């Protein structure tokens, strides 16, 4: 059974760097896409970005560009999301999702079969 | 009594020593959490409990 576990997150002052990790069990992360989505309080689940299986290409939504970076390590089965220059709009709950599909489309990430518990990120003052 | 006759039977319990090619049978385990053991158990039929 596919299992995803998140680690990292917490409270960070405005301006800086953070690193979240998602470990996948029951799969090998070389032929499936892995997406990172976020949910803010009071709003539906938007979507942050994804890394595909086709030649290791990455895609991000227009909101975050040049600030976020998604990387994959296959000998360890891990996916890292590194965020830099955090802003007050980023206070939310982050999940790492997958769908066992060898392709990415940045409008079907919120509706995915498997999903982890997620971690929480605050920036304030 | 004084005369006997030949009679053929099929399905009699008699054996001889020979050789053949046996096949594998391993525990199922649903083959889910196995991290690709070198002695792969997906290559032969599961056994009877």
């Amino acid at each position: 059974q596919v299992q995803l576990q998140e680690s990292g997150g917490g409270s960070v002052q405005p301006g800086g760097s953070l690193r979240l990790s998602c470990a996948v069990s029951g799969l090998d992360v070389e032929s499936v896409t892995i997406g990172w989505i976020r949910q803010a309080p009071g709003k539906e689940r938007e979507e942050v970005g994804c890394i595909s299986g086709n030649f290791d290409q990455t895609y991000y939504v227009d909101s975050v560009k040049g600030r976020f970076t998604i990387s994959r390590v296959n000998e360890e089965n891990t996916v890292y999301l590194q965020m830099d220059n955090l802003k007050p709009e980023d206070t939310a709950t982050y999940y790492c999702v997958t769908d066992r599909q060898f392709y990415c489309a940045l409008h079907r990430l919120p509706v995915s079969q498997y999903r982890g518990q997620g971690t929480q990120v605050t920036v304030s003052s | 009594a004084e005369n006997l006759w030949v009679t053929v039977y099929y399905g009699v319990p008699v054996w001889k020593d020979a050789e053949t090619t046996l096949f594998c049978a391993s525990d199922a385990k649903a083959y889910e959490t196995e991290k690709h053991n070198v002695w792969a158990t997906h290559a032969c039929v599961p056994t009877d409990p």
